[PDB]
């Protein structure tokens, strides 16, 4: 369970870093 | 803007709203995903309503 | 199991499907993050069945 939330951090924080960078590719 | 999505992702604590989201996800496992993202958030959204 | 999971995120192209949802989120910046999320993916569920 506690594995379950530490690797859905990891990806949240995944989809976050290619979401600033989607955005620096756009304005 | 760049930085005003960061603004926005850090003030609405977009992050953890993922990590929920994917937590969500991965104990259901849907055949379709986007369908039960949908309930998900209208359910979010009705908790934030009343 | 975790693996179950990091496979399903993986084979259902989660992670872009996130993904493109925050980047619509960022441009809109609603005042309500929640009913925007959920009329994005009423949208693609309407195109998924
Ligand atoms: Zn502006
Ligand atoms: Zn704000
Ligand atoms: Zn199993
Ligand atoms: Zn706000
Ligand atoms: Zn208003």
């Amino acid at each position: 369970d506690e594995a379950q939330e530490e690797l859905a951090w990891k990806i949240a924080k995944m989809i976050v870093s290619d979401v600033m960078q989607q955005a620096q590719y756009d304005q | 803007s760049l930085r005003e999505c960061e603004l926005y992702v850090q003030k609405h604590n977009i992050q953890a709203l993922l990590k929920d989201s994917i937590v969500q996800l991965c104990t259901a496992r849907p055949e379709r995903p986007m369908a039960f993202l949908r309930e998900y958030f209208e359910k979010l959204e009705k908790e934030e309503a009343k």
